[PDB]
RNA sequence: AUCCUUAUGCACGGGAAAUACGCAUAUCAGUGAGGAUUCGUCCGAGAUUGUGUUUUUGCUGGUUGAA
């Protein structure tokens, strides 16, 4: 989003972007971007172009791979009624595959002590990012 | 935390007892924070209340300022002077913490920053 | 390429000798390889305190 | 005066059976009163 | 037979505290209580509720007054 440029500046769709084309954005988060690139967000013309392809690669492959990830995901979800039946049953047919996904296995799932399972699918701790809630419930996952 | 409402009966609110221990903390942080702004310059001028003015003293250097402006009392050319107070309303009750925390991290090292919006 | 292998025979090593400062580079050079990339900072901590 | 609910005390006698009036749930403090009690009372045992 | 480690039981001695210490035909708890975290993970044993005392329990000594 940010290389994109063009009317990028001043606002392409710049904070428009954010929520919609990487859809992750929270209001939050996108404020602290904001906050960010008026501090330390250079925005002189990259390095070199040469940079920047290699960059946009980097994101080409990431992207693919994130996606591999996901189908991944799916698949174990599709099966786990099969795979990992008991935990489905607990918990649910998604957020035991993403829990498996994530493990490895089942058997790695089982080797992780249930203290850690918990923060699994937490969002990396920020400092910066309020945490305490009502629930005082601190892993979320 | 909890909240001990005051007892101010024309309006009354509130009484923020923090734990002891914590509070030792905040009171460190405050002294330093504000010690090293006035070293630094953080604050300008024209922010109060100062340490060198008591309210009534404060008042009188403004009445002072007011009266001491070039021509201020002169209308002959159609001049209008106009003073003009407000309560900025709600300020401490919509600091979002977020960019509270940001603008923070301008002045204050990232971590002090972090622990003041932790605890707020 | 048989990692588990090496583990093993780094366990036994340790458990033989735990001191030994080599063992323990061995290991995080193992973990490194990043078959787990966790229980990581935690391996350290104990090499270190070996 | 006592208007607004009496329709309301009709419905209820309408309603209930007598097994109902016998196991209603009797009652737990949902602000767990007691506890406090017990807590700023020690706090300022005089 | 001598020396040492661990736990406990009895005790000499010394110290701190009692806002602390219990008790329960309770409810739940290493088949996870409660917590940490740099977020990767880590520690791992009480928590809940009820309730009894809690500026104190048991015993002594003195002066005094009372008269």
């Amino acid at each position: 989003i940010l290389e994109n440029e063009n009317y990028s500046k001043n606002e392409s769709d710049e904070l428009f972007f954010h929520l919609e084309n990487k859809a992750k954005l929270t209001r939050e988060q996108i404020l602290v971007l904001t906050m960010s690139m008026k501090t330390s967000f250079k925005n002189k013309e990259p390095l070199d172009i040469k940079t920047r392809t290699q960059i946009l690669e980097a994101n080409s492959i990431l992207e693919n791979l994130w996606k591999l990830q996901e189908d991944i995901g799916q698949y174990i979800a599709s099966k786990i009624s099969i795979i990992a039946p008991n935990v489905c049953f607990l918990v649910g047919p998604e957020i035991a595959a993403q829990l498996i996904a994530h493990a490895g296995g089942v058997l790695e799932f089982s080797r992780i002590p249930s203290c850690n399972i918990a923060s699994i699918g937490k969002n990396k701790h920020l400092s910066h990012e309020l945490h305490t809630l009502e629930s005082g419930v601190r892993q979320e996952g | 935390v909890d909240i001990t409402m005051m007892e101010n009966y024309q309006n009354i609110s509130p009484v923020y007892s923090v734990d002891p221990l914590e509070k030792i903390t905040d009171a460190y942080l405050d002294q330093y924070l504000w010690y090293e702004a006035d070293q630094r310059k953080l604050f300008p001028n024209w922010i109060k209340p100062s340490d060198s003015e008591i309210p009534p003293l404060l008042v009188y250097k403004w009445t002072q300022g007011i009266n001491n402006l070039s021509e201020i009392w002169d209308v002959s050319r159609g001049q209008s002077a106009v003073l003009l107070e407000t309560t900025l309303g709600e300020m401490a009750e919509k600091i979002d913490f977020t960019l509270l925390n940001r603008l923070l991290r301008l002045i204050v090292d990232p971590n002090i920053a972090d622990y003041i919006t932790a605890k707020n | 390429g048989n990692l588990d292998q090496a583990e093993l025979l780094v366990t036994q090593a340790l458990q033989k000798f735990p001191s030994n400062a080599l063992l323990w580079v061995e290991q995080i050079k193992l973990f490194k390889h990043g078959n787990k990339s966790s229980l990581k900072k935690t391996i350290f901590q104990d090499a270190l305190r070996r | 005066g006592n208007v607004d609910l009496n329709k309301l005390t009709e419905e209820r006698e309408k309603l209930l059976q007598s097994q109902i009036d016998e196991n209603l749930a009797q009652l737990t403090k949902n602000a767990s009163n007691p506890i406090q009690v017990n807590k700023p009372n020690a706090a300022t045992d005089a």
